[PDB]
């Protein structure tokens, strides 16, 4: 099917109608999404199949059709995008300045936008159009507000 | 069955929306990938 580089909606129809469960991005001929999305589950486009190439829960991260081809990253400093595509809205850049995640093994970037969960797998961009991570996994805090990491995988 | 759908180009756009803070905080990351607030 449609292999054009771009983010694109990740849907069912096991549901009610079609459903959107999350979002992914499609970059030099692979697919990537979060694995809370798609479960490692093949995928449907047009009549084409993408089956699972790289996962890992802990990550959570999943790729299509061959290995993880995002390596950018967050400068830490830099105010950032999310290219937010939300359930039956059309796609939206929000600018902000990214926050921070202290972990024992070390600092991760944070976005602090709250969206739907089945918009999970939206890409986070730098300044150039580079995807530094996915949004989609975080934390819940005392506001009931969400923060979700920048989530990057590795290029091997 | 899942299935894709394009949603647009991968692009900055100048004079998006500007909105959202920047906490800082402890978190931690449990072998279920799921992120907690250490407190
Ligand atoms: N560890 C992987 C994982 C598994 C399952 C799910 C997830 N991700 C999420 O739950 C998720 C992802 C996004 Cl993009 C946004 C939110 N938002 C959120 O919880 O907002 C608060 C809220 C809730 C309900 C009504 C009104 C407000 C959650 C990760």
């Amino acid at each position: 099917g449609e292999t054009t580089d771009g983010v694109y909606r990740v849907m069912t129809r096991r549901l009610l109608g079609s459903t959107q469960v999350g979002v992914g991005v499609m970059q030099e001929g692979v697919f990537h999404t979060m694995w809370h999305v798609t479960k490692g589950a093949a995928l449907r486009s047009g009549e084409g199949r993408l089956d699972p190439y790289w996962g890992d829960v802990k990550q959570d991260l999943v790729s299509y059709c061959g290995p993880w081809k995002l390596d950018a990253a967050w400068d830490g400093l830099s105010e950032v995008q999310l290219l937010a595509v939300p359930p039956g809205e059309r796609a939206k850049n929000i600018q902000t300045l990214p926050g921070i995640f202290k972990t024992k093994d070390g600092d991760i970037g944070a976005v602090a936008l709250d969206y739907p969960a089945g918009t999970s797998g939206s890409p986070i961009l730098d300044k150039c159009g580079r995807v530094i991570g996915l949004y989609g996994n975080g934390v819940v805090i005392k506001n009931g507000s969400y923060v979700s990491a920048i989530t990057q995988g590795k290029r091997e | 069955d899942m299935y894709i759908e394009r949603a647009g180009d991968i692009t900055w756009e100048k004079d998006a929306e500007v909105t959202g803070n920047s906490p800082r905080l402890d978190v931690a990351l449990d072998e279920s990938g799921d992120f907690s607030l250490v407190e």
